[PDB]
């Protein structure tokens, strides 16, 4: 519920927020919910 | 060579670079804990970050 509550929250802010990682083997995230979910409140 | 003839012998397995990072450790868990290894030594001061 708290990472699908961030998630919702931060899809308004921007759209391409869910991104992966490209290959184990072998464009670093700016935009993540490491700065964002400080409050939440789920199912009060 | 100053410990005598004790029944004990010292092997050694060294690896080298690897660009990712867990990939390093990838090929140590399986490379060096199978041989059974008391002691891991790092010694890379260059790096490129
Ligand atoms: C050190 O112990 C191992 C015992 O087999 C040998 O070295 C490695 O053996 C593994 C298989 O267990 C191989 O995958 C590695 O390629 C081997 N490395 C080397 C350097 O051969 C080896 O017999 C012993 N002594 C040496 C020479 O490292
Ligand atoms: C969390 O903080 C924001 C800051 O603007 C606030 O607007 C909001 O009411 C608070 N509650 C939650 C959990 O969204």
């Amino acid at each position: 519920g708290i990472l699908t509550t961030a998630a919702s929250s931060m899809l308004e802010k921007f759209s391409y927020i869910p991104e992966a990682k490209a290959s184990c083997y072998g464009e670093t995230p700016l935009h993540t919910l490491h700065q964002f979910m400080v409050n939440v409140t789920w199912d009060g | 060579k100053r410990h005598g003839s004790w029944k004990i012998q010292l092997n050694a397995t060294s690896v080298t670079h690897k660009p990712n990072a867990i990939q390093m450790a990838l090929s140590v868990c399986e490379d060096l804990i199978s041989s059974q290894v008391y002691a891991i030594l790092v010694s890379h001061p260059p790096t490129p970050n």
